[PDB]
């Protein structure tokens, strides 16, 4: 439990991501900056979607979340060969976390300096769960990780109201954001994804850019 | 009195910068501990005599045997743990079992003791292999190291060396077997200060003719009313 | 309130009436009864009430009145209850002010034998049916109070009980017998050599006043001190390889050389030289400088006895250079302790002026000046180390998410044992070397670009150690040179708002 | 060194008696109190191997039951490949060959060995078995022990006499006054495996206080 | 100086200022041992070692420190001998199973990179250490001409035109470089390579020694032979004579 | 005192460029008893020195059968000893089996250096401490090839190894250039004088404690017991 | 024992990686790729450090399919190595899947193995950095660099080695200013940034160029007298 401790500082120390579930939909909104003007800004996707219906972000370590990435979509698969039904997205979060903590559990390999916020839709009720280093797993209303996730989550409490829809969400998510950015976000430094009875998508850059006019 | 280490000392695969493995003769020393025993190999048979260290009445003393049977023509006798060597005495059970089923013959003494050395964590019990062979009589001593050799007459046990140094005056190349019992009793009232009886010794000969066996309370008592 | 009280009757003891101590020993007298919990109430109050620092005139109403009542008891118990703890924390207090008036020389045979009985020993190669009894024994550095305040009698009887004593421990105190007992007796050897050194300035320069002293009969002469040394260095110098640490070696090795320096120095350094170029047991360089650094004000202080030892102050000093190396940091805080406690005693100044002819060089000092050509080559040699030791250290950025802006623990200790280490070195520094040193930093840190977060903080305090030496020919040129290249790098163009600087 | 450990927790665990009679044999075990809410059900320490073979054990109680459950394995697997029910020697060497580090119990492994002869075993912890006329193992094994020394050539003419006037007088030697706190098991020459039940053991207690 | 922290006691981890010790530490094996060359000419390479004899009683031939791993390449050690052989005998097993699977005689460009990553390969593991021997190899052929390779034990591998490995390895590059053998002949260079040797052997030190030699080049048609007792007493008798 | 840090496994390099655990194993050949082996174009001949472990025993098997061409010569750990000799004789055995001919006794010693090489650079095994002589008789003639821990390999014209060898290696080096014409019973005598130079002024080669094995021309592999080498002991 | 393997420290950093980062510094040089309109180049200082290497067998480029280039910058021996992982893993996409893989997805394949040997503490991570040039069938130019960390972005134009942090500086100011290239041109650009920063420029024989082109898609090293022209038009 040592090193347990010690990936959720790697998280902590990871760059802001929010997630807040509305009404009819879960949005998920995270930093994506670059150090430079040289960095593609499209080129790497933090957001990044599962299945049809399911897509997760994270806050801390870049390379150990495409491990995670990797195994969620095979989980989504093998659960789709199966049954031939879209997978649940508390039964996905239960198999990515068994996953994280396997990694913990045996000796000479780190844990993943990684937590995931994993959005889903299933049988017309959103959902969103949180996924921590040490293999737990939380169904949150809204959350937030990173930098500055303790003045987020005091921030998100005091700014939600179980009523709003899923175009309000989107708004007090990228207001979350915007208490921790520390410059001007423009449609490339942020990414957000929404996850509703349509299904998961991460938006455009443009798409963004209309939220941002508020 | 004092204790003493040295830096090549906690290490078992690991050499010493003379050459040498105190990991594995800190085992071997760790051995010499448990109740004598002495076999004295003759022309006419090999005796094979030991102590028993029984505590409370109430124990029967036909079950902590430590001389068993390896096969007909072989015993053996055990120091250190009687669990501890249950697992060579499997062997060389065996082994013999398997010399007989492949080739119609009984092993040699030597060859079980060279089969059951090459198992070698080294063990915690010392071996006396005692058998009629072709080359008649046999003893042959196993150290834990692995280490098989024949011998005329050895001591294992914790007062082993001090028991080797009476079997060195008492040995000759001319003894009989009806000595080799009473000399070897003689030793085993010099190492425990205790009056013999059937229930602090064991002895066994295996001679030529005869298979191998385990003296009775009647044949035990007969032998210690003489000395 | 249990250690106030106490510290306060302590403090108010000596000023107890001389009429009021046998009207003490009227009290709590009629409470020792060896077998009742009420016994310890009586030896707890006469280790904190009895007076002992009485003056000559009033030895009878003193000790006198129960030493021997109390001695005698304390010979014949053979036990060890929770109140025989008391009376040795009573009777080294009795002893180390009525040094000279007790006679210690019928009861030293059985104080000894229970001090080396307090140590536990493991002996026998079965050695215990282990008493559980022994968890209460004697506090040794109450008993190190004990031993000390004994050894200045005519009839050098406890001395020997001394080399009795450690001769019967040598084998304990190598490094690869470590055991339970260690911790008791490396701190045995923290304190003796601690405390002869304290009754030695309470006897040769400690100002008279109404403490009685001692009396030139008990005093330490310069041979009690001499077999002192000689049975107590060959246990600290095992002491100093052991494998839990060399803290308690050091400190028994620096107050060993204020007594005797030409018998504990050349020991040490006999095991320096071969500890710093050795690429194999790596452990001595952490523990021979460790030892040299206590050693350090008695090295570079020629004696009438111990002249040699600034011819070993500067090939101590240069082959120390390759120890500030960016790979162990503990070696490296060491060569920062080993480098800047040597100099802040020896000047950093050429003698080659004084080189010529003149009648004040000795034999050993005019060996020390032709050494001194060496102080440059080693200011410079500590800078070139020193900047492979910052360039080599400096932040990477892995995580493209993130950004690590805290130096850490581990590396703010590296910025402050060089801030500390090289503005000591730099200040103990002539003017000629000053500047010609003044340059090396000054060509390093303005013809590169480090990172601000761990080589920033690094690099500019080591030109902050430039410029509080002589802040006059160190400004004149770091400051027209950042003011000149800030004004040309932010109002040049409109970097007055921006999102990033340049770095 | 850890099979030390083994033997700390039979010195606190339960006592367990067991003598050997020229017809039947018998454990004895003292019975705990276990708590003013629990069931007592689920903490009886004498457990059945196969039909002719039963053991008491002290030590751990979580050890125990893989010793138990491991031991009516291969009482059943020696029926498979030989027919015959198990020797009480073949199943005390398994269990002693069973005791990494060897599972801290101690039992007193009894029964008939398919020639009806008696039979008690223990199986130390250290691995070692040896055989025994009577034994105790337990948290008063030492005083025991010493008690069923003095007690056992003449009593074996009734075996109701004998099994009571040494087991119980032997258990009351350490454990309580009785009909509570006693766990006692009896098994005939090839019959059964029965417990008596406390309505029967305070029926033998009071011959023995008379 | 010495390091107490256990950053050099694996390959398996970095010094703090990015350096692997247990490969700089292992070549300090190869950089005590004695001198090995090697010299490319325009129509073969040409290999020669200082093999230091160690007692009288060694036959003449023993430690063979010239190396046949394919039936046209050659290979010249350094370093801890029997990890050579180990080496050796990787880089034949190499070499048999490219022409088990291509058909044909593994060139010394790719020779020298499927054994360079065998060595590359025990630097990276804290159950194993690298090895303790650089190396050489050169080969002819119609296609590739002459090639010579070295491989040191980090696993780096590059293509010299004179190499020399051992602990005079930098008083016999310099006698290299005064050579210009992009022009000179096979037969030429062994008159040549066994004259570096005599120079660069410190005879205060070093007791005796007997010199290896070994071609492989368009006068033997392409394959790697020992030099022959008649030419490699005359090179060892133009160089005694120099 | 002195805490070496390179020498706990066999895989760590000393800043030295030299494995302290590989000399280490190299110093366990020292322990045993004095072994000489030594050739003369004619038959090829090991003699050794054995120890007991008291009187009223058996010395020691110090000469050991490998095939009916090669013999070896144990020095060293005798667990080790055993561990190569089955080595050596199974693949003395595989090449008799699959090519009908004997190994070349070149060839089996280039064997037991790439198997013995193999624990000197991996974790946590041991080198082998054991240091062989082994005398062959191939179609190239007999050899004394020498293994070492370190796995290197010597092809020797004779060779003591063993504890005080260097007086008996300094007797070889001596009378190196007169064993290539000698015959078999002088050949003998050179080793049993070899082998004499290891013992203390106080000691003798009785016949209890000497062996001899002897490989040659038309001679298979044979050793020679405790009364078996007085013939040879007797002649000196 | 946290600073002898890759798991956390106590603030959550992996040191052995940021160990790792410092081997690439440690073999003295610098490459420097840059991302044109239709072409991507990268260039490499190619120091020759005997006079007896045979200068064609010291190279950073590497040619990983027929239209993906490379160049390895650290450790020469960990960089071969990771050049036959993407050797094989750029083979074994065409032979899974029918297509020539792009530089996304074999920037991603080698961070993902390099992520291992940043989670498993048996092994060290490698002490080299990959820079992948490729023209895609749909994006253009593509310019990626894979890390010891395992982080695998996109670039319009980058750096490596020793200069590292000096020849970013010199690529940001021409990215901001104008479109950063145009045409082959952007050759013209990298040359000079190694050249800044290194403060030589000494000889036309001391670098190595690579290109790959919309119009040409194969990765072509140019020749010396080839990149003389680029040189003294400069």
């Amino acid at each position: 439990l040592v090193q347990i401790e010690y990936a959720l500082a790697a998280v902590a120390g990871g760059a802001p991501s929010v997630g807040i579930k509305a009404a009819n939909g879960v949005v998920l909104a995270t930093e994506k900056k670059q150090k430079s003007i040289l960095y593609d800004e499209r080129s790497v996707h933090k957001v990044e979607p599962i299945t049809k219906h399911i897509g997760l972000v994270y806050s801390g370590m870049g390379p150990d979340y495409r491990v995670l990435v990797h195994r969620a979509r095979k989980l989504a698969q093998q659960y789709y060969l199966v049954y031939q039904e879209p997978i649940p997205t508390a039964q996905l979060v239960q198999r990515v976390a068994s996953v994280m903590q396997e990694y913990t559990q045996s000796g000479g390999v780190r844990p993943f300096g990684v937590s995931l916020l994993i959005c889903g839709w299933n049988e017309g009720r959103p959902y969103l769960f949180q996924s921590d280093p040490s293999g737990a797993y939380f169904a949150w209303k809204a959350t937030a990780m990173g930098k500055n996730y303790v003045n987020g989550k005091t921030f998100l409490e005091k700014r939600y109201n179980e009523d709003l829809e899923l175009e309000d969400a989107i708004h007090t998510a990228i207001l979350t954001l915007k208490e921790s950015f520390e410059g001007q976000m423009t449609e490339d430094n942020i990414e957000v994804g929404i996850c509703n009875e349509a299904g998961f998508r991460r938006l455009t850059p443009t798409e963004v850019k209309d939220y941002l006019a508020a | 009195m004092f204790l003493t280490r040295s830096e090549y000392d906690r290490g078992v695969n690991t050499f010493s910068p003379e050459g040498r493995l105190f990991q594995v003769e800190y085992a071997i020393e760790a051995i010499k501990l448990g109740s004598t025993a002495i076999g004295i190999q003759t022309s006419e048979g090999v005796c094979l005599a030991v102590e028993k260290r029984i505590t409370s009445p109430l124990m029967e003393p036909s079950s902590i045997e430590k001389i068993v049977e390896i096969d007909a023509h072989i015993g053996c006798a055990m120091s250190g743990l009687i669990a501890d060597a249950k697992t060579l005495i499997d062997k060389a059970r065996v082994e013999t079992q398997n010399h007989w089923f492949t080739y119609n013959e009984t092993m040699t003494v030597e060859s079980v003791t060279q089969a059951v050395s090459n198992l070698a964590r080294p063990f915690g019990v010392a071996l006396l292999f005692g058998g009629v062979d072709e080359k008649g009589p046999q003893l042959f001593h196993m150290d834990p190291s692995g280490t098989f050799v024949q011998c005329d007459a050895r001591a294992i046990g914790s007062a082993s060396e001090g028991a080797q140094s009476s079997l060195q005056e008492v040995y000759h190349k001319s003894m009989t077997l009806k000595e080799a019992i009473k000399s070897s009793l003689i030793i085993l009232k010099q190492v425990m200060e205790e009056k013999l009886n059937a229930t602090n010794i064991e002895l066994a000969t295996v001679q030529p003719g005869q298979n191998f066996h385990m003296f009775t309370k009647e044949e035990l008592e007969e032998v210690i009313k003489d000395i | 309130v249990e250690n106030i009280l106490k510290t306060l009757v302590k403090s108010c003891r000596p000023y107890f009436p001389a009429d009021a101590t046998a009207e003490m020993l009227e009290e709590w007298r009629p409470l020792m009864c060896p077998f009742d919990v009420t016994m310890q109430k009586a030896i707890t109050y006469f280790e904190i009430f009895l007076p002992t620092s009485l003056p000559p005139e009033l030895h009878h109403k003193g000790f006198k009145l129960w030493f021997d009542e109390l001695i005698g008891l304390w010979v014949s118990v053979q036990n060890l209850p929770q109140w025989e703890g008391q009376l040795v924390n009573l009777f080294a207090r009795l002893a180390t002010d009525n040094i000279g008036y007790i006679d210690w020389d019928p009861y030293v045979p059985k104080i000894f034998t229970r001090i080396l009985r307090s140590l536990n020993l493991p002996v026998g190669s079965s050695q215990v049916l282990v008493p559980r009894f022994l968890t209460n024994a004697y506090d040794i550095g109450h008993a190190v109070i004990w031993i000390t305040a004994m050894m200045g009698g005519p009839s050098k009887l406890v001395q020997k009980h001394l080399a009795g004593l450690f001769n019967s421990i040598t084998s304990f105190y190598h490094p690869s017998n470590n055991g339970r007992w260690l911790n008791k007796l490396m701190k045995l050897l923290q304190r003796l050599p601690n405390s002869v050194v304290r009754r030695l300035h309470r006897e040769r320069y400690k100002k008279p006043s109404w403490l009685t002293p001692v009396p030139d009969s008990h005093k330490l002469t310069d041979q009690d001190v001499t077999d002192f040394v000689q049975c107590i260095i060959q246990p600290v110098l095992l002491a100093m390889f052991s494998k839990t640490g060399s803290l308690e070696a050091a400190q028994a090795l620096q107050n060993l050389a204020l007594m005797r320096p030409e018998l504990v120095i050349p020991p040490v350094l006999e095991r320096t030289y071969p500890a710093l170029e050795t690429l194999t047991e790596p452990h001595q360089l952490t523990a021979t400088l460790s030892c040299v650094i206590g050693v350090a004000r008695s090295l570079v202080s020629g004696g009438r006895w111990f002249p040699e030892g600034p011819t070993h102050m500067l090939p101590l000093l240069m082959r120390a250079l390759p120890g500030v190396d960016p790979n162990d940091f503990s070696k490296c805080m060491i060569t920062f302790q080993f480098i800047a406690t040597f100099s802040t005693l020896v000047p950093l100044v050429d003698c080659s002026s004084v080189l010529q002819e003149r009648n004040d060089l000795t034999e050993v000092e005019r060996e020390l000046c032709s050494a001194t050509a060496e102080f440059e080559d080693f200011v410079l040699q500590f800078m070139d180390r020193c900047f492979g030791l910052i360039e080599s250290s400096t932040l990477e950025q892995t995580r493209e998410e993130t950004e690590t802006e805290k130096m850490t623990h581990l590396e703010s200790l590296v910025e402050l044992g060089l801030s500390s280490t090289f503005s000591t070195i730099l200040t103990q520094c002539s003017k000629e070397i000053f500047m010609v040193a003044l340059q090396k930093v000054f060509n390093f840190s303005t013809s590169h670009i480090f990172e601000t977060r761990v080589a920033g903080r690094m690099v500019a305090d080591m030109c902050r150690a430039a410029v509080k030496c002589c802040p006059e020919e160190s400004l004149k040129l770091f400051v027209p040179h950042c003011c000149s290249v800030i004004t040309q790098l932010t109002m040049n163009d409109d970097v007055l708002n921006d999102e990033e600087l340049d770095k | 060194f850890q099979v030390e450990y083994a033997q700390e927790a039979v010195k606190k665990g339960s006592t367990a008696v067991g003598v050997r009679g020229r017809d039947i044999v018998v454990l004895g075990v003292e019975k705990k109190s276990v708590a003013k809410l629990q069931d007592e059900r689920t903490v009886r320490k004498i457990c059945a191997l196969d039909d002719n073979v039963c053991m008491a054990f002290a030590g751990l109680t979580a050890d125990a039951r893989i010793v138990i459950n491991r031991a009516r394995v291969e009482c059943q697997s020696h029926r498979l490949t030989v027919e015959d029910p198990v020797t009480v020697e073949y199943i005390t060497r398994y269990i002693a060959s069973l005791k990494r580090r060897p599972f801290g119990i101690s039992a007193l492994i009894v029964g008939f060995d398919f020639d009806g002869t008696p039979r008690l075993y223990q199986t130390d912890p250290s691995g070692t078995y040896h055989a025994w006329k009577a034994n105790a193992i337990g948290r008063g094994a030492k005083s025991v022990r010493e008690f069923l020394e003095k007690n056992y050539t003449d009593e074996a003419i009734e075996t109701d006499d004998l099994t009571i006037k040494l087991v119980i007088k032997a258990l009351l030697e350490v454990v309580q006054s009785g009909g509570k706190n006693i766990e006692l098991a009896v098994m005939r020459r090839d019959q059964s495996l029965k417990i008596l039940n406390p309505e029967e053991i305070e029926k033998y207690v009071a011959e023995i206080e008379k | 100086s010495s390091i107490g922290t256990g950053y050099d006691l694996s390959a398996s981890t970095f010094s703090p200022d990015g350096r692997v010790f247990q490969v700089e530490y292992a070549m300090k094996a190869v950089e005590n041992s004695s001198t090995a060359i090697g010299i490319r000419c325009k129509d073969g390479v040409v290999f020669g070692v200082e093999k230091l004899v160690l007692s009288k009683l060694y036959e003449e031939g023993s430690n063979k420190r010239l190396f046949n791993v394919d039936r046209h390449v050659g290979m010249a050690v350094a370093g801890l001998l029997a990890d050579a052989r180990s080496l050796a005998d990787i880089a034949r097993e190499e070499a048999s199973n490219f022409r088990s699977n291509f058909g044909y005689n593994i060139p010394l460009k790719h020779l020298a990179d499927r054994v360079a990553m065998y060595v590359h390969a025990y630097t990276l593991y804290s159950a194993v250490r690298p090895f303790g021997c650089s190396f050489m190899l050169g080969s002819y052929s119609v296609n590739d001409g002459a090639q010579l390779y070295m491989i040191d034990p980090s696993g780096v591998s590059y293509g010299y035109w004179g190499c020399a490995i051992g602990k005079a390895r930098q008083a016999a590059k310099t006698e290299i470089e005064k050579l210009q053998m992009k022009e000179m002949t096979c037969r030429d260079i062994v008159k040549e390579v066994a004259k570096i040797i005599y120079i660069v052997h410190d005879e205060v030190k070093d007791k005796a020694f007997e010199l290896e030699l070994s071609w492989v080049g368009e006068l033997t048609n392409g394959r790697h032979e020992i030099v022959p007792k008649d030419i490699r007493e005359e090179a060892e008798k133009y160089a005694k004579e120099s | 005192m002195f805490r070496n840090q390179y020498d706990n496994d066999v895989t760590v390099w000393s800043p030295q460029g030299r494995i302290h655990q590989i000399e280490y194993a190299m110093e366990a050949v020292k322990q045993g008893s004095a072994t000489v082996g030594l050739k003369s174009k004619t038959h090829a001949v090991l003699v050794a020195l054995k120890r007991a472990q008291s009187e009223l025993a058996a010395h020691q098997k110090k000469i050991l059968h490998v095939d009916n061409h090669i013999g070896i010569s144990i020095a060293g750990l005798t667990a080790d000893a055993r561990l190569l000799c089955n080595f050596m004789r199974q693949e003395c055995l595989d090449s008799r089996f699959v090519f009908d001919r004997p190994l070349p006794v070149s060839r089996l010693v280039s064997l037991i250096g790439s198997k013995t090489q193999i624990p000197t650079q991996r974790y946590g095994r041991r080198p082998y401490g054991v240091g062989l002589l082994i005398a062959g008789y191939d179609d190239m003639g007999p050899h004394i090839f020498q293994t070492c821990p370190s796995a290197n390999y010597f092809d020797c014209r004779a060779m003591s190894i063993g504890a005080r060898s260097q007086s008996a290696r300094t007797y070889l080096e001596r009378h190196m250039s007169e064993f290539m014409e000698c015959n078999l019973n002088e050949l003998v005598k050179h080793g049993l004088r070899a082998l004499r130079e290891t013992l203390p002024a106080e000691q003798d080669l009785t016949t209890k404690n000497v062996s001899i094995g002897i490989v040659g021309k038309d001679l298979e592999f044979t050793i020679y017991d405790d009364d078996d080498v007085s013939p040879f002991l007797e002649g000196l | 024992f946290d600073r002898h393997i890759t798991i956390f420290s106590p603030e959550g950093r992996l040191y052995q990686v940021e160990y790792a980062f410092k081997a690439i510094n440690q073999g003295g040089l610098t490459s420097v790729a840059v991302r044109g309109k239709d072409c991507a180049v990268i260039v490499t200082q190619k120091k020759v450090p005997d006079k007896l290497l045979d200068s064609s067998t010291v190279t950073h480029l590497f040619k990983i399919t027929e239209n993906i280039g490379c160049v390895m910058t650290g450790m020469t021996a960990d960089s071969r190595s990771q050049v036959q992982r993407a050797r094989y893993e750029a083979a074994n996409w065409k032979y899974k899947y029918g297509y020539e893989i792009p530089v996304d997805m074999l920037c991603k394949r080698i961070a993902d193995i390099s992520q291992v040997y940043t989670q498993n503490a048996e092994m060290r991570p490698l002490g080299c950095c990959m820079i992948l040039i490729g023209i895609d069938e749909e994006q253009g130019p593509q310019v990626y660099k894979c890390d010891p960390a395992g982080y695998y972005c996109g670039f319009k134009a980058t750096a490596a080695g020793v200069k590292q942090t000096e020849s970013t500086s010199f690529l940001e100011k021409k990215v901001k200013k104008k479109f950063d290239w145009t045409f082959e041109q952007t050759v013209e650009t990298a040359i000079t940034c190694l050249s800044t920063v290194l403060s030589i420029d000494f000889k036309p024989s001391e670098i190595e160029v690579g290109v790959v082109t919309v119009e040409n898609p194969k990765f072509r090293i140019l020749t010396e007298a080839e990149i003389d022209a680029h040189l003294v038009a400069l």
